[PDB]
């Protein structure tokens, strides 16, 4: 009792060194007499560094600091689904409180080596570019790295919006992001109906660093619930670059010895011990999954930056979004070159597995080739042929926004161009082709795309081959 | 012999001990506690002595998570640096930095011997004298990049180049023809990867003969930094006790050095070139020197060196390279063509390739087989120019011979038998010298390409000429 | 002419290889000096950040 | 009083109370038997640089004086033995019964204690003994990237020291213990231990040792030098010294300068090489090593040791390409009058400059550098050497004696030369 | 005092009211027993640490010292014997004869090595060019009498040899009082130079002051002051003086060695936060006044070939003429390897060197630069796509960049070539013709390593 509370020596910059608390656990919640919560990080001999989670102005010296005896845990339950809450779980969406029975501690160990099963079950992103070239299975970790205003968010969004028929209970963690955006985003979800499966955890750029720091882990916690049940979760940590930064601030304030680029020595441990918490649970455990989508905002696109590098090596591959592509009006701004998915292919379904194999090729050469057109005034060789469907695939890889594409009628278009059933059509008409080639199927191939569903295979090859002509032979120009 | 927790700074923990007895530097500190009340949570943690701050206080670096500690907890001194199981217990087993089996096959009995992970390198008089080559029975290796018994080989690359198989096959060929065990140390092992790896060795069955260690990424800088030592220790056993030649694999030895600077910060070390722990060379020197061939046994290490941003001058790799006796450079190219192993014949180098060592016979043919390659490689440009016709006949012979040669570098991997069915090969250097010398004499130029592609002894290529009927 | 031109394009086809090849080596010579200047820089930045902390 | 008590232990650095009488630079001693130096002397403590394992040192262990400032065992008993920078034998040949001791930090021969160099040190390595001579008491920096033959050079130079009177000291710093060994028996085969001292600082060893190792060698060397005898010393990688010292230096939290190296990183090497140099008995040559990353001579440490030494460059490519030694004749150079008079006075010259490792005399040497060759195609050229060599050791065995005894060649051989060719 | 703290070269001697700055403390102690060693050391008061304590900088190895020893204040800074006795002698950092010929008289004037720099009234203005016989320098960067010359160069670039050639070309024929202080430079040089001084016939008129690489930081710290005070004598007490300071860098360098132990906040690169000022207080002192003239030539080492390094950088704003040596030009075989576009002098004025000499001067530089820019193309496309006008500029430039090479008398023993002093009128002329195209026929190699332009024609025909 006498020990289990303490008195504030120093206040400022979201940090409080208190006396007493001789019994606080490193990582124990500590409440201030003013009601504002906090966390004990530095347990030293004569004092304890705390990181104030909330307004630190209403805190002066001498204010009492009383322990809790709990390690930073957070609400968890089937009632958050559809609710917007902060890293503390405190609803900010302004509709009632979140009524949940259970709870889970933020800090948690990851499923053990044995505990998991090699990812096989995919995640359909609904984005041709992604789930063809850079495929993502449930339990995987795909870091989408890119410079601000490349669409990084857009992807995550349309991805989530693509989770309705799939069984995926989605969680969007917003760190450092403008509360402005996070709102307009949580809404466009409202409209597409993502809230029925989607949890939103926010800490904006107005909120104190410690909240940013806590938001990611607070997110996985809520995910972990559905995972250890056997359900499937998808966590989008939007911008770890900021969270990782928020930690730097907080850690520097506790005057922790700073490392390379000022980041603390455990900055790597930070993310590592976080991302691992997403995986595929072995059938022995109910075969659940939690897939993680780490964002990394890049300056100038320097992949060689300290933080962006760590997370690159941490994830299973990444998706690198070109800064220029985005402006030139190519959406998504994917860079097929650097973008790679390591777990790839066990994630894809046979029906994609085939028509995807060649997709990388055609696009490969085109990347190494089409640096030359203006000098190609002499256009030569068959190198003209590689470009041919090449410039055409790009068209097929260009997708709309807020308009996901089901695998069924996706494998077909990724089929068309890769078989030549597209090639006779100029690029001008490629986009506005695949558009009705869908409807043409939704009416007349609605039988064909079925076999594609129920078998995830196309052994199909014969029918479609002719069945594709049924369309070009009626299309406009 | 007990002490108490003073300060807990994240992964850094201070202990404290009451006068007299202070635990020595590197000694394992156990903190086992527990839940007395509902306001606490059970503690199982271990620590390593780092610095004696004074005032009967030591600074230790936790090998696990420090969430849950409270000042005052009693820290038991083990009186010895981190001991871990060593023996026939380790084989077919999976451990952590501590030596605790992380698999599901039950735990290690208090019987089993345990050795401390920290320990000095063998005495100048212990480790051997003659430079002898460790036979891999793998063609490309034994010929163009020979392994030195008790040495270190850089393994570069590793996306879809079948680097796993090459390791798997290596553990196999050693444990058979050399009768010696392997110990793999995943340092900062990505868990998805650590899981596949294990399973792959369950299907291949190379596990029966190897000890698995995982220092996984989500582990703290301490853990990751000492994993290598645990695997190494388990290995040294079979070297000195059973006088074997054991394999020590370390997948990405950079994780180690990276953990090195990573820990160095926490202890408040003033950074060195590129924020690298000033003690880098030293920390690397102590890891390698403990890897060699003693008068009794030997330890060959294959460390996957994943160089920092494509810069071969970075103190991290640059340091490592000084400890390298060899390199096996895997490239996705040769894989796309259907040459496995994917070992690049002109890139993958070795120190053992030298007349002084392998005599002219080996060195001659071997240095030649390289020449005939760096010929066929450069003519790639002229071949798209003057075509395969009249490009200079002293060249067309090269282009012909060279193709068969780079094809006869591909071999049958036992481990591959799983899904292929061809049982696999083991060719001595002797055999591999002839097969090449003969091909370099052109004694085979009359045989189809798809002959020497995935086989054993030259004689197998020959039988591969019966197309039957 | 035909044989003249045949040369021209050829001589150019090559002179435009020599430049490409050479230019490619200008990379190596720079890649090296970039790394070195990549190093000394990341070393100076850090030394600066610590030396400014020990000052507190 | 003497005996102190340990206060703070870590990273080769220990400080302690007491030791009120300790001299600055006095090699103290800890209880566990580990030796250490006293670097820093404060009012309330003593900075002590542990030279050896620091694990066996805890807070409270006893630290006693010696009253001897940083010395190391000297004498004849060292020849053919392998000892650490503390002189203490590691080759497991039994202890070294020595008599006299010499201090590590010694002032180098004053301007007046020196004489210009005349007497050549023959390396036996043609390219060197011709293009870049080294006179006894010189300092010739042998600089080159990793794996350019630096090691071999120093080694072929050692076997070749059997004729003249030269006591070699090969100090391996930061080198693999394994390398050291294989290097030390090649000296045995060829019988160099009879004249040579070998001091090993393995990479497994702590910084302080490597830092000391290059000095413990010169100490042991000056003995014979200060005695009229001639000495030769090999540092393999002064780079891991500058580095080792840099480590220790930063552990001490001594504020870092350029490239992290302490301000005194120059002094470190300067006061070492500036040591080697008939009113004194006319008595030491220094062959420093510096490992460069990607052939960058413009590097800090490398440029430094250049501004000291009186250097040779080993190309990276010219080895793997097939040139041993890999000497770079252009960027190489020797300042100091050394040659033999016989030496003093194109595609085929290369084949001649190519020498087989582990097979070293100037005599038949200045001849092959003369020949009378151009008529013979390249391949058989180097080949030519072996023959035309033998033939001279038999027929011109009298023609050599003119070269040796007079070191000069003032017509005969001109014909051887048509003795072995026309045959 | 009583020394209570010994840190490397930095010693903390404790002293009521005694409190001796810039003064010299000698520690005179005798071995009381066999556990001690005789100590003869002189500390220079550095700063007042308070609590009646002072931090000092040793002038030699501090090994053997112990806490509680006895320090004596000589009650004055480091005093050095100065006078007409200093001629033909070798002193220490302290002014002790190291030449093994006698010692110095007690009557002899002993000046302190710390003085304030001459006021604005004192220092001179007047301009006089000075011929060195070096084609590059005289043409592109001429030296000035009583002016300050820097020699910037990295390791093994030819700094030393260039100095030697200067002392050779100038010091010998001047009639002046020579003062040569090697600071932190080589030990061999000292003996090479000292014993060549005897050959030549000036070891009368030259003052020898040494400290080299083997001496601790404190030493090199002041050897540049000690030698300066020497020249300051003949200037302010009597004539013109040639101050040859070899590597003024070693001064600043040693500086950083101590700056750490002083407990100073490191500056850029980890250099002493006072680097600038410490050099300001030792430069202006090396200057000519209305009393006497001082023409100084200082060797400036370039650490890692980085001219942006605080040491030589900060040094630049201290010279009236510079000669910047490049490693590139050195490997080209161009010696002295002197940057024809970097080296400068305040002398290059028409109002100083005359028009004819001026215009050629820039004309050379112009065409050397025009060649410099062209180099990336040449390095990529060869010379094939250059104009028939730019090509000409490539030839001239080269041959001009080659004629800028010279035979230094202090070379010969190596290469075997004798040497040459090229008069200024002959350099000026030689380049004229080359720029004027009388030589556009002669091959490059002909112009390499020569004297007067006539020689090029000679070595030309010798080619065939
Ligand atoms: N003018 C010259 N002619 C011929 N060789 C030279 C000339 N200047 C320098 N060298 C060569 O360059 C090397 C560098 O000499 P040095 O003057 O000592 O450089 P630094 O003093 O700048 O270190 C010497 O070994 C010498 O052989």
């Amino acid at each position: 009792q006498v020990s289990d509370v303490g008195t504030v020596i120093q206040v400022g910059d979201g940090i409080a060194r208190a006396h007493g608390l001789d019994n606080v656990m490193s990582g124990e919640l500590v409440e201030f007499a003013n009601g504002v919560m906090g966390m004990a990080l530095n347990l030293e001999e004569n004092n304890v560094g705390i990181v104030i989670l909330g307004p630190y102005t209403g805190i002066k010296e001498g204010d009492e600091v009383r322990r809790t005896g709990r390690i930073m845990e957070v609400p968890v339950g089937e009632a958050l689904i559809g609710r917007v809450v902060n890293p503390l779980g405190q609803p900010v969406d302004g509709l009632g409180p979140v009524e949940t029975t259970e709870t889970r501690p933020i800090e948690s160990p990851a499923p053990g080596v044995m505990d998991r099963r090699s990812v096989h079950e995919p995640l359909q992103t609904g984005i041709k570019a992604i789930d063809a070239l850079v495929p993502i299975g449930r339990g995987q970790r795909e870091l989408i790295i890119g410079d601000r205003q490349t669409g990084k968010t857009s992807v995550a969004i349309d991805t989530i919006i693509n989770q309705k028929d799939q069984n995926m209970i989605s969680i969007y963690v917003a760190i450092g992001q403008k509360e402005s955006t996070v709102r307009t985003v949580v809404e466009t979800l409202r409209k597409h109906g993502a809230l029925d499966y989607t949890i939103v955890v926010t800490a904006s750029a107005s909120q104190p660093a410690p909240l940013l720091f806590l938001a990611p882990y607070a997110g996985v916690a809520m995910g972990e619930y559905f995972m250890y049940k056997g359900k499937h979760v998808l966590v989008v940590y939007d911008d770890l670059s900021k969270q990782a930064a928020a930690y730097r601030e907080l850690s520097l304030l506790l005057r922790r010895p700073p490392g390379r680029e000022a980041y603390p020595g455990d900055i790597f441990y930070l993310h590592s011990r976080l991302l691992e918490r997403a995986a595929k649970l072995s059938d022995a455990k109910g075969g659940g999954s939690l897939t993680a989508l780490p964002f990394v905002e890049t300056q100038a696109g320097d992949i060689s930056a300290y933080i962006p590098t760590n997370v690159i090596s941490i994830t299973d591959g990444q998706i690198f979004l070109q800064s220029d592509l985005f402006f030139s009006g190519v959406r998504p701004a994917i860079n097929a070159g650097l973008s790679v998915s390591r777990v790839g292919g066990a994630a894809q379904i046979k029906a994609m597995k085939k028509v995807a194999g060649t997709l990388r090729l055609d696009l490969a050469a085109y990347r190494e080739l089409e640096a030359f057109a203006q000098f190609g005034s002499d256009l030569d060789k068959a190198t003209q042929a590689k470009l041919a469907r090449g410039a055409r695939t790009v068209e097929v890889l260009k997708q709309d926004l807020h308009q996901p594409i089901p695998v069924e009628k996706q494998v077909l278009i990724i089929y068309a161009l890769t078989r030549g059933f597209l090639d006779d059509i100029p690029v001008e008409d490629v986009r506005r082709f695949e558009k009705e080639f869908y409807l043409f199927l939704d009416q007349n191939g609605q039988h064909l795309l079925e076999h594609i569903r129920t078998t995830k295979d196309l052994p199909d090859d014969l029918n479609k081959a002719i069945e594709a002509f049924k369309k070009t032979f009626v299309v406009s120009q | 012999t007990r002490g108490r927790v003073i300060q807990v700074m994240g992964p850094v923990v201070d202990v404290k001990f009451e006068n007299g007895h202070l635990p020595a530097i590197y000694n394992a500190l156990k903190i086992q506690h527990k839940a007395r009340n509902e306001n606490e949570v059970d503690i199982d943690l271990t620590l390593e002595v780092a610095l004696h701050l004074g005032d009967d206080t030591v600074r230790t670096i936790a090998m696990a998570s420090t969430d849950g500690l409270i000042r005052g907890m009693e820290v038991i001194d083990t009186g010895a640096p981190i001991s871990v199981p060593v023996g026939e217990v380790t084989l077919g087993r999976v451990f952590n930095v501590l030596g605790e089996p992380i698999d599901l096959e039950g735990d290690i009995p208090a019987d089993a011997r345990r050795d401390p992970i920290h320990r000095p390198a063998p005495k100048f008089e212990e480790l051997a004298t003659e430079v002898e080559i460790l036979e891999t029975g793998i063609k490309v290796v034994d010929l163009l990049a020979p392994y030195i018994k008790g040495g270190k080989i850089g393994l570069f690359g590793g996306a879809g180049v079948g680097k796993t198989v090459l390791i798997q096959e290596l553990i196999h060929n050693i444990a058979q023809e050399h009768g010696g065990i392997s110990v793999f140390a995943g340092v900062g092992e990505r868990t998805r990867e650590g899981n596949d790896l294990y399973h792959e060795m369950k299907d291949s069955g190379v596990i029966s003969k190897t000890a698995m260690v995982f220092g996984q990424m989500n582990e703290p800088p301490g853990a990751r930094m000492r994993v290598a030592l645990t695997g190494l220790t388990m290995a040294e056993y079979f070297r000195d006790e059973q006088g074997q030649d054991v394999l020590l694999f370390i997948d990405n030895i950079f994780r180690f050095t990276q953990a090195g600077s990573e820990v160095s910060a926490l202890l408040g070390r003033m950074p060195s070139a590129v924020g690298y722990q000033p003690t880098l060379a030293t920390e690397m020197g102590q890891l390698q020197e403990r890897i060699t061939s003693t008068a009794k046994g030997s330890i060959t290490s294959i460390q996957a060196i994943y160089v920092p941003a494509d810069d071969y001058t970075d103190p991290a790799p640059a340091t490592t390279f000084s400890h390298l006796d060899a390199t096996t450079n895997l490239e996705r190219k040769l894989a796309e063509m259907g040459i496995y192993p994917a070992v690049d014949p002109l890139a993958s180098t070795s120190r053992a390739l030298a007349p002084e060592i392998v005599g002219e016979e080996h060195y001659q043919v071997a240095r030649k087989v390289q020449q005939t390659l760096q010929r066929y490689k450069e003519l790639q440009d002229i071949i798209a120019i003057l075509g395969m016709d009249e490009l200079s006949d002293e060249d067309k012979l090269v282009v012909h011979r060279a193709r068969r040669i780079q094809f006869f570098l591909s071999q049958n991997f036992h481990v591959a038998e799983q899904f292929t069915g061809q049982p696999g090969s083991y060719v001595p250097v002797k055999e591999t010298v002839r097969g090449f010398k003969e091909i370099l004499e052109g004694k085979y130029d009359h045989l189809p390409e798809d002959a020497f592609r995935l086989v054993g002894r030259i004689e197998e290529v020959v039988e591969k000429a019966k197309a039957m009927g | 002419l035909l044989d003249a031109k045949a040369s021209e394009h050829a001589a150019r086809m090559t002179a435009m290889k020599n430049a490409t090849d050479n230019a490619n080596e200008l990379i190596r010579t720079l890649t090296l000096s970039y790394n070195r200047a990549r190093q000394a820089a990341i070393t100076q930045e850090i030394t600066e950040i610590v030396a400014g902390a020990n000052a507190l």
